[PDB]
């Protein structure tokens, strides 16, 4: 009678750099809605940061969200 | 359905399990009689019960209804524990109501309990029918799966797994249906296959 | 370790009686263990002094003050009296073979007692 | 005697110096057992440096008093060191052996852990061992997370100094003496606060705890409060279970709860307890119930903490919100609750969760507790009355409140927007009747004499 | 609804009558007087001091003839130490507050001690008067109000009104008839919730 919901408050709206609004869509879906962010770039930010395109957004821990919210300000300082 | 292609059953969150139809767009009947969660159920298999239905809710009742009388359930069962899993005999006429720490097995023959076998410590999770029809396999948040035999209910082997389990199931091959592996998931986030091959 | 032992003895753990009989605690563990579960005990204890030689001194400590604690807590179940019988066998097996055993105890301690008395004078040599 | 530690100082660089280089020798291996008194007497003296010089004689006697390249360093003479340091009531002495070695190195560390167990085998000083036992909270992750010794980084690859399971089972020995030996009160009621981020993971097997934290949690009061972390800590960790846990959660939030200290990490701990997902609606309708009823008497600083995750578990479990919008389905049902008044069938003061009938009641608790008389909590009992907008509010920013924060709230604002006064003020603010004026009293001065 | 520093003295006199186990007799009263100062803020703009109402029930079970046994509302019931308590002198008549008694004296006659202890169980007697009427309303009237009525009866008992005299008799038994009517009064006036009636948008 007591099993970990840990994880079961996921499809919540998160918050990122400019756009207040990105539900759970998928990874690299949810990179799309970031204004100025492409759908084909949203595939290149996902491979560095060793996130899978098979998750979520929501199903990222506090430290793996940050790392792409990091990598969305200098595109050069990993190399590209 | 076990028999019929078409027919399917739900117990949701509400008080409600229901019958649907697969080319309708509605529920074809509607049962209610459930005053908390109900969150296990199933069809009973048998030649002569070919409509009915069992399900156990968190309001510590088995209900088994017949699907011609669309009133109340024909046979009720209450026990102590919320009531986590279900699974009728594939003889039609016992059941077994997984509720807390202790199992249940019940007629629905003449309308009596038979024994309430308690051997697990946190809340058993899953029951599962093995090898042919003859030994229940159950799993609790113990991290213990236990299989009893079906004739005089006690333990007769058991394992213990690194986490408390959900789900368990034994599977089988093919014709004669010789149990291949049986898989374990976890709340961990594992499901683990052990798998016997003869 | 009186919860933990109940709770190995009633769902038939093997980790957490394993985990509670590896390491005062014994006694306390015995007092504090439920009533019902020491014929349980007995036999748990039984089938590992069995299966294991080596673990003897460990586990007739166990029996011992478990047979001093719940004494006629094992007589208020009388039917039950077979979990001591298989404890009789097996202590009978482990008794075995003591005469003979003590005779090659002799024939070995004098071999001992030439071999110091040797190094005793190689020492002093 | 200044000068005697700087004599100190001088035998000391020379000791190691001729360690490091090293009927004749009987005596060069005098002159330690002669200087270990010496350095006995200067650890009672400032002992603070004659600790470094108490630290690196260890070293050199690791380093060089053998045949053999195994560095073996010796317990007898660093328990005899702990005995004087443990005993000696100086504070920044043991301030000193904790902050500059214990909590830097690891060798110092285990046989710190079997000396203390020796030493206690064999009250003041059961104090001072508990100060130093409840000092080391950091717990190494890995074997290759130890990677920094003082002497003898062993090339054995399964030494037990390599090994964190004996790092963590001479942890685990020294404070089952400890706790042999018998703790006082304020000494338990720090363990079972800082247990299951300090104390239980220091131990191989915790499940001698689990007795501990079971008696304790079964006692009642305020320590099985303390003890429900300890009791979360050993189902999640190796799944030990406690019996009738949520009747006995039921049984623990009651009367005066909600005015103590540690409901900060009682909530934090209820939010992991009522997020469970087997969870019936009976019974997360009774821990709303209970808690409102216990809401009519409690603090402004507790019903912040409390509305909130209502709101959570209301959005979590929609079965419960008919205790906020229950409608009467039958106009007889709206004759009969007409003509006599509905009483409320929510019943207090029972065992089980499963069987109090929370259904069926409503929060009329909160729905009273609107009209509170501070402003904010006026206003945090409005987020029942006004819509479920917000998908959840996280409890982080509503804890940790108490008196000091709701009354220095009142002063972080600015100094005073022109505020307004009460305009007609009675000249008989204490006269005890006024006769002539026809404005009733003052109840102060109709119950208070002022003569 | 808000002020800068009306509602500041309202905490003030919340973080004194919430906390603060009382040790003397000195505490009761000024405990009494920060609830009397509460209830005239709290007049005509008509809300809940709930500390107010735990404070005032812990003097009236902790005056204590006999003992307070179980199941005395679910306010914290806490343990009068030096023998903070009435004892049997029931000839000793009823008197108004003077505000020396925010004085310690731990050498205090205890015939000048049971002359204090009537008064303060008489004007805690008429505050509960005071708090009803201007609190019958306030739905939660009847889970607030009946520790109010079971301490009152529990005050009304063979081994507690030996130790009272008539007059505080009289009062706790007009506080009995008079919280019996309110709380009729309040069950037959008590209607479910329906909070969420709202209007859809267009």
């Amino acid at each position: 009678s007591l099993v970990s919901g840990e994880k079961t408050n996921f499809n919540h709206i998160l918050r990122l750099l400019n756009t207040n609004v990105d539900g759970k869509q998928k990874v690299v879906y949810a990179l799309t809605q970031i204004k100025g962010v492409g759908r084909r770039y949203s595939n290149l930010v996902c491979k560095k940061a060793d996130v899978d395109l098979k998750k979520r957004a929501g199903e990222l821990t506090s430290e793996e969200l940050e790392r792409l919210v990091t990598i969305i300000q200098n595109p050069l300082a990993y190399k590209i | 359905s076990p028999t019929e292609l078409t027919t399917l059953m739900s117990c949701s969150d509400d008080k409600t399990v229901r019958l649907w139809d697969l080319p309708s767009n509605d529920p074809t009947r509607l049962f209610t009689g459930h005053t908390d969660y109900v969150r296990c159920g199933a069809f009973m298999p048998g030649s002569a019960n070919s409509n009915l239905l069992v399900s156990g809710s968190y309001d510590e009742t088995v209900r088994v209804w017949d699907a011609r009388a669309p009133g109340g359930a024909v046979m009720t069962f209450k026990h102590a524990d919320p009531i986590e899993d279900v699974l009728p005999l594939p003889s039609g006429t016992t059941l077994l109501a997984a509720s807390g720490n202790a199992i249940s097995v019940l007629d629905l023959v003449a309308a009596k309990p038979l024994r309430l076998i308690t051997n697990h410590q946190k809340t058993v999770t899953s029951l599962s029918l093995a090898s042919q029809g003859r030994r229940v396999v159950s799993g609790s948040l113990d991290g213990h799966v236990k299989v009893f035999e079906t004739t005089s209910w006690n333990v007769v082997a058991g394992a213990k797994y690194p986490s408390p389990i959900l789900s368990l199931s034994v599977i089988t091959a093919g014709a004669s249906h010789d149990d291949r592996h049986l898989a374990v998931g976890m709340q961990s986030g594992v499901l683990s296959i052990r798998t016997r091959l003869s | 370790l009186g919860t933990v032992l109940n709770q190995a003895l009633r769902t038939d753990d093997s980790d957490l009686l394993e985990s509670c009989l590896q390491t005062l605690i014994i006694q306390n563990t015995i007092n504090r263990m439920d009533s019902s579960l020491a014929g349980t005990l007995l036999s748990k204890l039984a089938a590992r002094m069995h299966r294991r030689p080596g673990r003897a001194f460990g586990l007739m400590r166990w029996i011992q003050w478990t047979l001093v604690a719940h004494g006629g807590a094992l007589v208020t179940q009388p039917d039950l009296i077979n979990r001591l019988t298989e404890l009789s066998r097996v202590l009978e097996e482990r008794s075995r073979g003591l005469s003979s055993l003590l005779a090659l105890k002799g024939k070995l301690d004098m071999l001992d007692a030439q071999l110091k008395y040797r190094k005793a004078l190689k020492m002093a040599g | 005697p200044k000068w005697s530690l700087a004599a100190a100082e001088a035998l000391c660089r020379v000791f190691v110096r001729l360690l490091a280089a090293g009927t004749i020798i009987n005596w060069l291996r005098d002159r330690l057992s002669d200087y270990d008194g010496v350095l006995l007497s200067m650890l009672q003296s400032l002992a603070v440096h004659a600790l470094v010089l108490a630290m690196a004689v260890l070293k050199a006697q690791a380093q060089h008093l053998t045949d053999r390249e195994e560095a073996i360093f010796p317990r007898s003479f660093f328990l005899e060191i702990i005995a004087v340091v443990l005993e000696s009531p100086i504070e920044h002495l043991r301030g000193h052996f904790s902050e500059n070695f214990v909590k830097k190195y690891d060798d110092i560390r285990f046989y710190t852990f079997e000396a203390i167990k020796h030493f206690l085998t064999e009250e003041d000083v059961r104090n001072n061992v508990f100060n130093l036992l409840l000092s080391i909270e950091d717990v190494p992750e890995s074997n290759d997370s130890l990677e920094n010794f003082f002497i003898e980084r062993p090339p054995k690859k399964k030494h037990p100094l390599l090994s964190l399971s004996q790092h963590k089972k001479q942890a685990q020995e020294a404070w089952l003496a400890f706790m042999h030996l018998g703790l006082s009160k304020e000494q338990r009621k720090k363990v079972l606060e800082v247990m299951s981020a300090s104390i239980a993971p220091w131990f191989t097997k915790p499940e001698m705890l689990m007795d501990f934290l079971t008696d304790c949690y079964n006692s009642g009061g305020s320590v099985s409060l303390l003890a429900l972390s300890g009791v979360f800590y050993l189902i999640q960790e190796r799944n030990l279970d406690y019996p009738e846990f949520y009747t006995k959660l039921y049984s623990l939030l009651d009367a005066d709860i909600l005015h103590s200290k540690y409901r900060s990490r009682f909530f934090r701990l209820l939010d992991t307890f009522l997020a469970s997902t087997h969870l019936p609606a009976v019974l997360v309708a009774s821990f709303i119930k209970r808690l409102a009823r216990l809401a009519l008497n409690a603090p402004p600083s507790a019903i912040v903490v409390i509305v909130p995750w209502f709101y959570n578990l209301f959005k979590k479990h929609p079965l419960t919100t008919f205790m906020m919008h229950r409608v009467p389905r039958t106009k007889e049902e709206r004759e009969k609750l007409e003509k006599d008044g509905l009483d409320d069938p929510f019943l207090p003061n029972e065992t089980d969760p499963m069987e109090t009938r929370a259904i069926d009641s409503c929060l009329w608790e909160i729905v009273q507790l609107q009209s509170h008389y501070h402003p904010n909590v006026a206003t945090i009992c409005k987020i029942i009355s006004e819509q479920f907008t917000k998908q959840a509010y996280n409890l982080e920013d509503f804890l940790d409140h108490s008196y000091g924060s709701l009354l220095e709230a009142e002063m972080t604002k600015e100094v005073k927007k022109p505020p307004v006064i009460e305009f007609m003020i009675p000249k008989h603010i204490f006269t005890k009747a006024a006769p002539e004026e026809e404005k009733k009293d003052s109840l102060l001065v109709s119950l208070w004499d002022f003569g | 609804h808000f002020h800068q520093v009306c509602t500041p003295a309202m905490l003030a006199i919340a973080r004194y009558l919430g906390q603060k186990v009382p040790a003397a007799l000195s505490d009761f009263a000024v405990g009494i007087y920060l609830s009397i100062l509460a209830l005239q803020y709290q007049d005509f703009a008509k809300r809940y001091v709930p500390e107010m109402m735990n404070f005032l029930l812990n003097t009236l079970c902790a005056l204590a003839p006999e003992r307070a046994k179980s199941k005395l509302g679910n306010f914290p019931v806490h343990e009068p130490p030096a023998g903070i308590r009435i004892k049997d002198a029931t000839n000793t008549p009823i008197r108004q507050l003077n505000c020396g008694d925010c004085l310690r004296k731990d050498e205090l006659s205890p015939a000048e001690t049971s002359s204090l202890q009537i008064a303060i169980l008489s004007t805690a007697t008429a505050i509960l008067k005071s708090a009803a009427d201007t609190w019958h309303k306030l739905p939660a009237f009847i889970e607030s109000f009946q520790p109010a009525l079971s301490v009152a009866q529990h005050l009304l008992t063979k081994p507690n009104a030996s130790h009272l005299p008539s007059s505080l008799t009289s009062k706790l038994n007009d506080l009995a008839s008079h919280l019996s009517r309110l709380l009729q009064l309040s069950r037959l006036s008590r209607r479910p919730l329906e909070l969420h009636h709202h209007r859809p948008l267009a």
